[PDB]
RNA sequence: ACCGCAAAAGGCUCAUUAUAUCAGUUAUGGUUCCUUAGAUCGUUACUUGGAUAACUGUGGUAAUUCUAGAGCUAAU
RNA sequence: GAACUCUAGAUAACAUGCAGAUCGUAUGGUCUUGUACCGACGACAGAUCUUUCAAAUGUCUGCCCUAUCAACUUUUGAUGGUA
RNA sequence: UAGUCGAUAGAAUAAUGUAGGUAAGGGAAGUCGGCAAAUUAGAUCCGUAACUUCGGGAUAAGGAUUGGCUCUGAAGAUUGA
RNA sequence: UUAGUGACGCGCAUGAAUGGAUUAACGAGAUUCCUACUGUCCCUAUCUACUAUCUAGCGAAACCACAGCCAAGGGAACGGG
RNA sequence: AUGUCGGCUCUUCCUAUCAUUGUGAAGCAAAAUUCACCAAGCGUUGGAUUGUUCACCCAUGCAAGGGAACGUGAGCUGGGU
RNA sequence: GAACCCGCAGGUACGGACCAAUGGCACAAUACUUGUUCGAGCGAACAGUGGUAUGACGCUACGUCCGUUGGAUUAUGCCUG
RNA sequence: GUAACAGGCAAGGUGUUGUAAGUGGUUGAGCAGCUGCCAUACUGCGAUCCACUGAAGCUUAUCCUUUGCUUGAUGAUUCGA
């Protein structure tokens, strides 16, 4: 037998203890006791009824547990290697540094020049002879 | 329940089922996103913490993220959110969608380990279920190898073996650096300027 | 047997155990001002020591 | 699969509906117009950044379908 | 029908979009060859403006029978002014 | 204000009374019979039939609203500038 | 629905100022249906004040052949004897 | 001067037993009902109408048996008479 | 077509308990509210319990809990004779 | 039995009601009345709100409890084998 909320006072409804009433449409409104089923059978607003936790959550009384609960979280897990260079392979591109990475750079492009040259020169050489 | 528990640091995930009512009660009242002590869940998993990432129920419309009933809750739901990836534009649906709080009337629990414990269960520590897959683009080659502008991919972008099988001489496949510098397009941008000038 | 209403039949007993109240029933003028008393004892203590 | 565009109507029927619809007659200094056609942009990263689908793997409810969770990766 | 805010501006202030980190065709000029500088077409954006496909409302005039329906609209816009 | 507080009192405050009330849920099944009891009630506003001797029926029926506080308007008298 | 109402009316034993019929309005009048309502009831319960009760004081009466346990029997054919 | 009838309320018994128990009959195959027995221990109702017992209907339950103290007006009601 | 005993669960009608829950009542308790009075205020008094909402110790419902087991032997089926 | 006491409180638990008085706040639709050598406003009134205040009051007489307080502890008659 579990322990329900009061939708309207908050109050914790151990076993049996008192009464639920389930509209037509259908909307559970448990009762932990008879003062709170007089109360919001009379139309009483909850929020202007300072027996309900409800109200006293709005009007910034007691509190303290739930408040402490929100703030901070950054999250950053992994690498994401395997399949492309088994992963050493890929651990070992990553890891050499600019130096020989800028040497790597200017090598092909010196490379690239020569291609370049010799296919513009080329054509320069075809265009002649039609 | 059952659990399935990935150990997502090597991408491993596995299933395991919980028989006894007690290790299945820790679990209990606990939120999407709270830690849990797993040596009271198991003697295997001594040491272990549990993140619950996520859960799925019998009668099992899906753990959305939040909704706070343990039991279950119609919602109106909105592009792009948890429990709603609409194929039609403005498409809104009302589903049945369980909340977020582990109970008894679950099927299957989605955990995450926080921590490796003392020990290794097997099949989540020792093989490596993988890391799937190369950054591609000149970009993001960037900054998990940290190239910075200077230092420049081409020969470092993962360069995999795939042999078709049969009847197949194994090929190695680039791929396309996607954004390089590549002249064609810097040319293109020269032409944009051109046209703003000259008109 | 799996549950005793321990509740107050004097007469609509809300709360089982007056551990059970302190949990709903928020800082009360009460329990605290008996220990703000004491701090107030301790400052005239020492006051007359100095 | 993302993205963009179509799906606002063809088609059907004529119920409500009697100055209403609508035809002819017209207006918009009372307004909106994608599109297409034509023209227009010289007031310290130049080609950068990271997240997700498709994917891969694992799942949920008896179900269409709806999607949860984990790990990638693109952009007009 | 003009003291139109008309297609557009000056003076005084405003907010906030635009100005491509595109793609495919095809590459040239010129090397100090940086892989430099600068360059055509139209696809899709794009902002102002027109045009085009349109559109919503508004003018004039017209509809069957019925008085065994003669007064009707204004409870809460009815009909007009002003904002 | 003027006049009373005398209706023999005290303690208990039983039943049954008398006189005054209330009662879930159902709602006249009660009874000779709605008897007793209850609903209803003032005011202002809206709405208002059968039938009719046109006067009524009428407070028909059927509905709305009412405190307190704080403002505002309207509604008079008299000479004077 | 031995009720009522509208009909039919050879109406035992209706009926024309011996007034007959119809009827608005009116009635602490007779009667019937529905609703609202309620402790009228199902099905009972509780409460107020004053009593009943007990006590201080005060204090009758009705009635009374003799008076007062039943059953059957006989008997003026129903006995407290 | 022996407080009419019914209905309300309340009593105990009786059977010539409808139901229930245990049984015997059946032109009782089952189901069902009918007959008869020991048996009154235990049921035998809620309403419409009537003042009505009686009656007549409606509804349920396996079943809605019948009688005695013209019961019962310092108990009621006073409805019929 | 045996709702048939073994066996099982519930309810009915009756009776007796019990108030924890649930429901009912009002402490003239507490609050609110009207009219009046206490200079106003607080807090009360008066409206023969002022009204209204909630309402405990307590009582009590429609609430719930509890209601045994053999012999003698009838009816009757039977032994032996 | 100056103590296993008993009783009256106050205290505490447990209830009930629902946020007291007082004080502070332009909380507050607003309003009066005086206006500067210049900003401008303030002084009172104002249902209600908020903070002190899940408070104050009430609590069982037929609550529970108490190394707390104080107090009581000091009458009559009659009876045998």
């Amino acid at each position: 037998m579990k322990i329900g909320l009061c939708a309207f006072s908050g109050y914790k409804i151990y076993p049996g203890h008192g009464k639920t009433m389930v509209k037509i449409d259908g909307k559970s409104f448990t009762f932990l006791d008879k003062k709170c089923e007089r109360s919001y059978l009379m139309k009483r607003n909850p929020r202007k009824v300072t027996w309900t936790v409800l109200y006293r959550r709005k009007h910034r009384k007691g509190i303290e547990e739930e408040a402490s609960k929100k703030r901070t979280r950054r999250t950053q897990k992994f690498q994401r290697a395997i399949v492309g260079a088994s992963l050493a392979e890929i651990l070992a591109k990553r890891n050499m540094k600019p130096e020989v990475r800028k040497a790597q750079r200017d090598q092909a492009i010196k490379v690239a020049k020569e291609q370049k040259r010799a296919v513009k020169a080329a054509k320069k050489a075809a265009a002649p002879a039609p | 329940m059952k659990l399935n528990v990935s150990y997502p640091a090597t991408g491993c995930q596995k299933l395991f089922e919980v028989v006894d009512e007690h290790k299945l009660r820790v679990f209990y009242e606990k939120r999407m996103g709270q830690v849990v002590e797993a040596d009271i869940l198991g003697d295997e998993w001594k040491g272990y913490q549990l993140r619950i990432a996520g859960g799925n129920d019998k009668q099992g419309f899906p753990m959305k993220q939040g909704v706070l009933t343990h039991g279950r809750v119609r919602l109106l739901l909105k592009k792009g959110h948890s429990c709603y990836r609409p194929r039609r534009t403005g498409e809104r649906k009302r589903k049945s969608v369980r909340g977020c709080i582990v109970d008894a009337n679950m099927s299957v629990l989605a955990l995450v380990v926080l921590k490796k414990g003392e020990k290794d269960i097997p099949g989540l520590t020792d093989t490596t279920i993988p890391r799937r897959l190369g950054p591609k683009r000149a970009s993001k080659i960037r900054k998990l190898y940290n190239l910075s502008k200077e230092d420049d991919v081409r020969r470092f972008v993962v360069r995999r073996p795939l042999p078709a099988k049969d009847n197949k001489k194994a090929t190695s496949k680039a791929p396309k650096i996607q954004r390089l510098i590549t002249p064609v397009v810097l040319q293109r941008k020269h032409r944009r300027i051109a046209l703003k000038k000259k008109r | 047997l799996k549950f005793i209403d321990t509740s107050s039949k004097m007469g609509h007993g809300r709360f089982q155990t007056p551990a059970d109240k302190l949990a709903f029933m928020g800082p009360l003028k009460k329990d605290r001002l008996k220990e703000e008393a004491a701090a107030t004892t301790a400052a005239a203590a020492a006051a007359t020591t100095t």
